RNA sequence: UUCUUGCCUUUUACCAGAAC
RNA sequence: AUCCUUAUGCACGGGAAAUACGCAUAUCAGUGAGGAUUCGUCCGAGAUUGUGUUUUUGCUGGUUGAA
């Protein structure tokens, strides 16, 4: 939702926002405002976020005016959502083959959480990576 | 409600005829061990429940007994048997009362 | 917290058939318990018994019959043997005969 | 499209937060959020939405949202439920999402319905009620029924009921390992109504009397994808209520024959059966078949539409006080109307029945035995039941004449569907017509368009719509619609199915009970058929001749719903492990089989379904495995039996099990014998299931036989006896077996058991497959255990199927003793714990993990999955694609860099081996060559491992197998010589180790990248994932002999290798036998002084010889009697059976014969004991005692033989100075008593008592003389007349025991030269168990240090 | 905080034996069951006394 | 792009037809 | 001074259960909560909402491994 997941204004903003979070998980929506796919995402997160507020923080980001972070996907530009924990970028690896993001919208609140919880006790442990426990394939 | 910081901890460390007791409802039984166990070359025996003949009796009959027929050392415990609740057992109770009073 | 099934609900009757490999392994054991010394007679029983159970009524007849010929001289084995043999009349008839 | 209606949420905000762009507006914009999702909620639940403070724009605004979303919302669902139906493309959350929506939209129009109909009062005006009471009213006058009373206090069949109701209601948990709360407590008011029976009654029979409101009925909706609803689960305690009242109500109405021969479900037909019997008596009418003379019989079907839901209660309850006690009527009413809830939307059950309530199925049969009335007239229906003195068996009658009378030949009814067969005469049928025509005028000639025709079948085939039969049929479902009123049930003409078998129509059509019927006459036969493939030959009564084919097929509903089944099973495998997914299949697939059993034959579809439905099945368990798909799995993965370790799919398939994947090997010490190879074929189900005709003649025959059988027992005066019907056991239907089950007499009363089981799907919610067959009352209908043992043959047997998978890997020789850990019980074991989902979903993926690890050596291979061969890390296992669950099961399996300790162990062995025959063989030295780490997995070159120099020279033979006798040593000549400890992961393509061997020899000798020393050497390579070896190479004279033994002992001892075992059976869970039942042990020894009644045995004293030794030790020959010391250790008692000398005299193969009449004794023993007194453990001394004991201890299941850790010191029986002395003074077998503790139970605990006869025994193991000087240190302290102990005071008992500890503590000194301090825990373990001690083998040490480092 | 007394497990002669904290109670099985049942003897008449 | 077939399970790319 | 009834407080002992037990700047409650019913009437104390734990809290002991 736009009421209700704080979204970001500037790089800066979102660096700081991924630094700052040293005891919680920082998810980064990574998206143009008005595209479907995009939204969705941003619904489905909206849901989580209340539910996760303990161990991961939700934000949003119009990429199309951030454009200081086309470092993180080589000018590819989906609608896709980042990790992050004590400013160390966080790989999921689904079955996309893409690990470093997921690109693609799930439909399931509660997968999305389990992947999030995941995602937050691999980077307790310290694991960069993680092994998602839902397979995927076919999202992409 | 939050869902919890995610920590996995394994602090509890107890037992107690007391503690042992509550934690035996939990647990899986020896017969029940058993029967998770299947004997590998062997067709293991099932049993056909008219609801559904899936149900896999497992290696919780001996072999020979099995052969032979069926066991009540595969009926076990009594620390697992199914109680009520504080609330099923007082509606039952007040159920009984009636009944009674239906009597005189 | 999805409680333990009460294990006393486990499945009881009507169970598949035995098994080949099964039941060999009891045979052994019975042939075990036999050729270990007759009981004198129980072991002949016994095994008679199993076949019953096991189930088989040709094998048994073959083998329980043999079995009270040679060593064993009791009533009960008689009477296990007669039991055996429902076939009404003249096979009971040659039994009582051989065993009175 | 599912989006759409976020997009509207999201829009409509933006809208309102522009509309609004105040101050502390965030907040505002947060609140209209939820006040719109409340408003939605709202909406859902079909509460209204009145916010009090709310302005009016805002309030409209959101109204209009909510409407658009309805709109949106309610026709997506719709569109998304016509998907699933057609089995199209779905999302695997999607489908669940419309489930919920689909689920509260029906609730919706239920609810909506029974409103309007509180509002407009019931749709019976009271003429019909009138009507249609008074037709029930006469039937029953005509029966002359005797009305069901109420269950009398003192009931006589009660008791049988009440089992019976309980029986019902466990069933569903009888399969469950867990249970959730609610299962758990209908499970304990069940267990109470058992144990309280009176009680149970009591209160049953007052809420029959009283209770007229209930705690109310949530419904969970079902998911019979092509179409669904509806689970009511009612409260647990009414529950049992329900049941005895179904129970009783059903039982009470058979005594009583209130429902006719034709209503159905009947407790006699199996529904295949009973569409035979319907045939049957179709064929089986006079002259049905002439069409001579213009005749024209009709087989009217229609489901009776609404029926259950449109029950008006007050009429219903009217009924019911015909034929049951009035009281139990008006409860059943009172339950009818219940609140109905469902998550947060309630409504109250005014109108129609309820279906899940467990009378209901009997309820709904009264009801529709008043349709059937109405349908057939009284006067009919008289003919067609009978006489109420003598009825008729169902489709009979009691002459010719009355079967000609009336039109109505044949009725019946399978709950909603009916099924009438008419006969006209063809004036009659004219007649019929024309009144018709001129009710409902046909100008146009437009009645064959809209006339509903079986499109199963072929145009030929089907139907014709000849428009005389066309108008007859239309008149007949008008007639019958007539004779019906609408109030009761809506028979529609789309719901009908009136097929006319005419002078123009041949074939006669009707759908019975998911079969698609065609019958067809011998009169008739040659018009479009091919008369073999999917059929019964109709055999007429009177004649004997085939008279009539019935063609079947399976309906195309039935098709459908199995379509949507497998689609289920498919969706939703996510976290189902593959080994569910495959059971699941086979269920549905033994479901449709055992059900439709001929028919599937013919209709092309459905085999084609099945077809492409296996496919898909496997396919998703290859998807499960790897993101890439394989070119061909083996069918082994899939059709190999469960407990092989494959899946056990039940083809359904022509699947072609190729040449290539039935090879297979095995590693002898003769060398490595190969087996390779007409056409295999993975075993269809088709074969194995017998057709339904063979069934119902084979039922007919042995019924008769049987019959035939009893009256020779009669005859001959004796119980027919069950070992004559061996043969035609598991034959009839229903089976022969079911007559000599245990639990005949009672399930006597279970009557109405199939409707009854029918009647489930609205209750239990997961839906029953076997819905038909209650195996209680029928028996086993199908075997499938030949099926299984064929798949194993067809897939070149067991041996073949192994050498697929990494068993040989774990290292066994033989598959003997072995078991598996299973999945499920895994997956159970771990979800008793706190445990967030994820953890869960993880626990869940496990199963399928060992399963991949299992089939490893046959997914992971170049001729199953291509491209990127990329080596896993440390290791000489390659990949062929990331087979990810594979991958890291072997990264678990070889974690601790687990392969290069492997390689260089196997080097050192060779070199020791080396070192021990160096002069025998010439060797000067024997240098292990110092290798890069990352040697033993360089697979692209290779490199020596023990370079062997020659004292003077070797002649050596030509490069060769290890296993080759035929060896010249003319060949070469060389002074200096090496080995290579090759290693391989081989898979089931790439696995033959020598040929491997062979190649690479070839290769890295002529390669120069390969840094071998000399040019002659010897390849030893060994295959871990098959643990095979082979040596190719060099040899010189005496030295392949040696390799070959180094071999032999290698593969049983080397550390590493045992280590990799141990791993390998871990990641898989498979197991060595060593015994079930749990050792007593020093863990487990406060186990034995619970209440629970204990006997250790002891035969270590049976066969005493004896070599009497004194303090010196001098020689004397002899041999005594013996016993059999058991000994309860709560009570003291101890049931000593002297075994006399004279059973030992010219008997051989004696230690055997000893444990057998041990055993014996035991069992005697038991038989003796009653059954409050008899023992829960047998606690067993000796370690093999179990096995004889347990074959004599099969009549008392109860009993549990229990070995034990402990090395027990009942040895020392013996030792104890009266016992020894009655031992020897008997003169033939006798069972003696005595109390071990004499007089110690008054005074101290029963453990105490143990524990100080233990410390006594113990000791005077030990040191026996030593023992009875401390037990005799003061002469004054008396052995009593009847005592085996001194009677001590509680301070000398003390001191006795300090000083018998001592005493054992030193003597253990001095044997094992230990010192006397160690921990409390070593001593406890001494003196108790005088256990092994945590001794691990040398080997187990190796192992642990491998693990270690 | 403050360890001013030490709680020891409360034996009984159910619990005997499967109490392993306090030792000798397999080893002086006689002077186990003593400990304990004066353990229990004390306890009673600690409640007597009390009462007293 | 939408609808219908077939790969099937996803991305291409297709299988083979309609509509814009 | 002896014996007993009631409630409570402390405790010996024995038993069951923890799906249970709390907590609240909440809302309402013998000026009626919630229920019964043979319909005449009867019982009469919590209910609602929020929320914390709840396959468990606090402490011990052993084997073990770790190495």
């Amino acid at each position: 939702a736009s009421v209700l997941l704080p979204q970001l204004r500037t790089g800066w903003h979102v660096d700081q926002a991924i630094v700052t979070e040293t005891k919680r998980l920082v998810v980064i929506r990574f998206g143009r405002k008005n595209d479907r796919q995009c939204m969705i995402m941003d619904e489905l997160l909206s849901s989580i976020a209340e539910r996760v507020r303990n161990f991961a923080v939700i934000y949003l980001c119009d990429i199309d005016e951030v454009s200081d972070f086309d470092e993180m996907y080589e000018l590819t530009d989906p609608m896709t959502v980042m990790f992050f924990y004590h400013n160390k970028h966080m790989m999921c690896d689904f079955g996309t083959g893409n690990n470093n993001k997921l690109n693609f919208i799930v439909d399931d609140k509660q997968e999305m959480i389990d992947i999030l919880e995941t995602i937050f006790r691999g980077a307790r442990k310290n694991k960069g990576l993680v092994v998602s426990p839902y397979d995927y394939n076919h999202k992409r | 409600k939050a869902l919890p910081i995610p920590e996995d901890q394994p602090k509890k460390k107890r037992a107690g005829r007391k503690f042992r007791k509550y934690k035996e409802k939990f647990r899986l039984s020896h017969v029940r061990q058993l029967q998770n166990r299947m004997e590998f070359g062997k067709q293991e025996q099932t049993v056909l429940d008219s609801y559904g003949e899936e149900v896999g009796l497992g290696m919780s009959n001996t072999s020979l007994q099995q052969a032979v027929g069926a066991t009540s050392g595969s009926r076990r415990s009594a620390g697992n048997q199914a109680k009520l609740t504080k609330v099923m057992k007082h509606r039952i109770s007040e159920a009984n009362q009636q009944a009674d009073e239906f009597l005189i | 917290l999805s409680y333990l099934k009460d294990l006393e609900n486990d499945r009881v009757n009507s169970l598949s058939d035995a098994t080949l490999e099964d039941l060999q392994k009891m045979r052994t054991i019975l042939k075990s318990y036999r050729k270990a010394d007759p009981t004198n007679p129980q072991g002949w029983i016994a095994s008679a018994r199993l076949e019953e159970k096991a189930r088989k009524f040709s094998v048994a007849k073959k083998i329980i019959e043999n079995g009270c010929q040679e060593c064993p001289r009791s009533s009960d084995i008689w009477l296990e043997n007669i039991r055996l043999h429902e076939s009404d009349v003249h096979y009971c008839k040659t039994l009582v005969a051989t065993a009175i | 499209d599912a989006y759409y209606d976020l997009e509207l949420r999201n829009s409509v905000m933006d809208d309102i937060l522009e509309m609004m762009p105040e101050s502390i507006r965030q907040k505002k914009a947060r609140t209209i959020l939820q006040h719109l999702s409340e408003a939605w909620r709202c909406w859902k639940a079909n509460i209204p939405w009145d916010v009090p403070g709310m302005p009016a724009p805002i309030k409209k605004i959101i109204e209009r949202y909510i409407k658009s979303k309805a709109d949106a919302w309610v026709s997506a669902a719709h569109y998304n439920r016509e998907r699933i139906k057609r089995g199209a493309h779905v999302e695997k959350t999607m489908v669940k999402k419309n489930l919920g929506r689909l689920t509260r939209l029906w609730i919706k129009n239920e609810q909506e319905r029974q409103r309007q109909i509180q509002k407009n009062g019931p749709e019976i005006t009271p003429e019909e009620a009138t009507t249609i009471f008074s037709v029930m009213v006469e039937w029953l006058e005509s029966r002359s029924f005797s009305p069901i009373p109420f269950p009398p206090l003192t009931y006589k069949n009660d008791t049988k009921i009440l089992v019976l109701a309980l029986e019902d209601l466990k069933d569903v948990y009888a399969s469950k390992v867990r249970l959730n709360a609610s299962e758990r407590e209908e499970l304990a008011l069940i267990e109470e109504a058992y144990d309280n029976p009176h009680d149970t009654l009591n209160r049953i029979k007052k809420y029959l009397l009283t209770q007229r409101v209930f705690k109310p009925v949530d419904i969970t909706m079902m998911e019979n994808y092509q179409n669904i609803s509806p689970v009511y689960s009612v409260d647990p305690l009414e529950k049992i209520t329900d049941a005895y009242l179904d129970q009783y109500l059903w039982y009470e109405a058979d005594q009583r024959k209130l429902f006719p021969n034709w209503i159905k479900p009947s407790d006699s037909e199996i529904p295949p059966l009973l569409v035979y019997k319907w045939t049957q008596g179709i064929n089986n009418l006079s002259e049905i078949w002439d069409v001579s003379r213009g005749q024209s019989a009709v087989l009217l079907e229609t489901t009776l539409g609404e029926m259950a839901e449109k029950i008006d209660f007050t009429l219903l309850n009217r009924l019911l006080r015909l034929i049951v006690d009035p009281n139990i009527a008006d409860y059943i009413t009172a339950k009818n109307n219940v609140v109905i809830n469902f998550k947060d939307m309630s409504h109250v059950n005014k109108y129609g029945l309820i279906r899940g309530l467990k009378f209901a199925s009997f309820i709904f049969q009264y009801y529709g035995l008043v349709i059937d009335l109405l349908l057939l007239g009284q006067e009919r229906a008289t003919d067609l039941a009978g006489p109420a003195n003598n009825p008729n068996e169902f489709m009979q009658f009691k002459s010719k004449e009355v079967e000609k009378a009336h039109p109505i030949r044949l009725y019946t009814r399978y709950l909603d569907r009916i099924y009438m067969l008419f006969h006209f005469e063809e004036d009659e049928g004219e007649e019929l017509t024309d009144e018709y025509l001129a009710e409902n005028p046909d100008p146009n000639f437009e009645n064959s368009i809209g006339y509903n025709n079986r499109k199963c079948w072929p145009k030929d085939s089907r139907m014709r719509l000849i428009r005389q039969d066309v108008n007859l049929g239309r008149a007949v479902f008008w007639e019958i619609q007539s004779r019906v009123p609408t109030s009761l049930t809506s028979i529609k003409w789309e719901n009908a199915f009136v097929s006319v078998y005419s002078k123009n129509n041949p074939n006669l059509l009707f759908s019975m009970c998911g079969f698609e019927v065609r019958i067809l006459p011998r009169q008739r036969m040659e018009e479009v058929v091919s008369n073999d493939e999917g059929v019964w030959d109709l055999v007429d009564e009177r004649t004997k001749q085939r008279t009539a084919k019935a063609y079947l097929k399976v309906s195309e509903e039935e098709i459908k719903k199995f379509d949507s089944r497998i689609r289920g099973i498919l969706m939703a495998s996510g976290s189902t492990t593959f080994t569910k997914v495959a059971a699941k299949w086979n269920t549905s697939l033994i479901s449709l089989f055992t059900y439709f059993r001929e028919a599937i034959v013919a209709t092309e579809p459905l085999l084609d379904i099945l077809v492409k439905g296996e496919t898909r099945i496997q396919n998703r368990v290859k998807l499960g495995l790897n993101s890439k798909m394989p070119t061909r799995f083996p069918p082994a993965v899939f059709y190999t039996p469960k407990e092989l370790g494959g899946l056990g799919m039940i083809s359904a398939s022509h699947i072609l099990i190729p040449a290539s994947d039935l090879s297979w090997s095995k590693q002898t010490d003769t060398g490595i014998t190969h087996f390779r190879a007409d056409e295999k074929l993975i075993p269809t189900i088709f074969r194995y299931i017998t057709t339904w005709e063979n069934e119902f003649l084979d039922s007919q025959r042995v019924w008769a036989e049987y019959a035939t059988k009893r009256q020779e027992a009669i005859q001959q005066n004796r119980r027919l006896a069950f070992e004559e019907l061996e043969g035609s056991w598991d034959r009839g239907i229903p089976r022969i077996s079911t007559l000599f089950q245990r639990d005949r007499h009672t399930l006597a009363y279970d009557r109405g058991h199939r409707i009854r089981r029918e009647f489930k799907q609205y209750s239990l919610e997961r839906n029953s497959p076997f819905w038909w067959t209650n195996s209680h009352h029928d028996g086993k209908l199908w075997n499938l255990n030949a099926y299984r043992t064929d798949v194993i043959q067809a897939l070149g047997g067991i041996e073949t199927i192994l050498e697929h998978t990494l068993f040989k890997g774990t290292g066994f020789n033989s598959w003997e003793g072995l078991f598996w850990e299973k999945a499920s019980g895994f997956e159970d074991s771990m979800q008793f714990k706190k445990l967030t989902h994820a953890q869960r979903t993880g626990l869940s993926q496990i199963p399928n993990r060992r399963f991949t690890l299992w089939w490893s050596p046959t997914i992971n291979r170049a001729n199953v999955y291509v491209g990127f061969l990329v080596q896993l890390d440390l290791t000489g296992i390659f990949l062929h694609g990331k087979i990810p669950t594979l991958k890291i099961s072997l990264i678990q399996i070889f974690r601790a860099h687990l392969w290069q300790k492997i390689h260089e162990s196997i080097v050192f062995d060779i070199c020791q081996i080396l070192d021990g025959e160096l002069d025998v063989l010439q060797i000067e030295s024997v240098t292990k060559e110092t290798v890069h780490p990352r040697k033993s997995y360089k697979m692209n070159s290779s490199a020596a491992d023990i370079t062997m120099e020659s004292v003077h020279e070797w002649e050596v033979s030509k490069p060769s197998l290890l296993h080759e006798t035929n060896d010249s040593f003319k060949g070469l000549i060389t002074n200096k010589m090496w080995f290579d400890v090759q290693l391989r992961y081989g898979d089931y393509d790439s696995h033959d180790i020598s040929r491997y061997v062979r190649a690479k020899f070839l290769d890295y000798t002529t390669d120069n990248v390969s840094m071998y020393p000399s040019p002659t050497g010897v390849m030893i390579g060994i295959d871990l994932a098959y643990n095979m070896y082979d040596a190719y190479g060099n040899w010189f004279n005496g030295l392949k002999p040696l390799i070959q033994n180094s071999m032999r002992t290698i593969m049983k001892a080397n550390p590493a290798l045992y280590v990799l075992r141990e791993r390998i059976r871990k990641g898989l869970q498979i197991y060595q036998s060593s015994v079930q039942e749990p050792f007593l042990n020093s863990s487990n020894y406060a186990e034995l002084f619970n209440n629970d009644i204990k006997l250790f045995v002891d035969d270590t004293n049976v066969y005493r010889v004896t070599v009497h030794k004194t303090f010196e030790g001098n020689v004397a020959t002899k041999a005594i009697n013996g016993c059999i010391f058991t000994l309860n250790p709560k009570t003291g008692h101890l049931f000593l059976k002297i075994i006399h000398t004279s059973v030992w005299a010219g008997q051989k193969r004696l230690s055997q014969l000893a444990k057998w009449k041990t055993a014996e004794e035991v069992s005697a023993l038991v038989r003796s004991l009653p059954k409050e007194e008899q023992p829960k453990q047998i606690i067993v001394t000796r370690k093999a005692m179990l096995d004889p004991l347990e074959v004599h201890m099969l009549d008392f299941p109860n009993i549990a033989i229990r070995p034990t850790e402990l090395r027990l010191p009942f040895s020392a029986a013996m030792s104890i100075d009266k016992l020894s002395d009655v031992v020897m003074k008997a003169t033939e077998p006798q069972m003696v008593l005595f109390n071990i503790y004499d007089d110690w139970l008054d005074r101290i605990s029963s453990y105490t008592a143990f524990s100080r006869l233990t410390l006594l025994l113990r000791a005077l193991k030990t040191n026996e003389e030593s023992a009875k000087m401390i037990l005799l240190s003061d002469p004054t302290i008396t052995i009593k007349s009847y005592h085996l102990w001194p009677s001590f005071t509680d301070e000398q008992w003390i001191t006795i025991e300090s000083q018998m500890r001592d005493l054992i503590l030193t003597e253990y000194g001095r044997k094992y030269n230990v010192n006397i301090s160690a921990l409390t825990q070593t001593e406890i373990k001494d003196i108790i168990l005088g256990q092994n001690i945590k001794a691990p083998s040398v080997k187990r040490q190796k192992m642990a240090e491998l693990e270690a480092a | 905080l403050g360890l001013l007394p030490k709680p020891e497990p409360k034996v009984k002669l159910s619990n005997m034996m499967s109490v392993f904290e306090n030792d000798q109670n397999i080893t002086d099985p006689t002077a186990w069951e003593k400990v304990v049942k004066d353990q229990v003897d004390l306890r009673k008449r600690k409640h007597l006394e009390e009462n007293e």
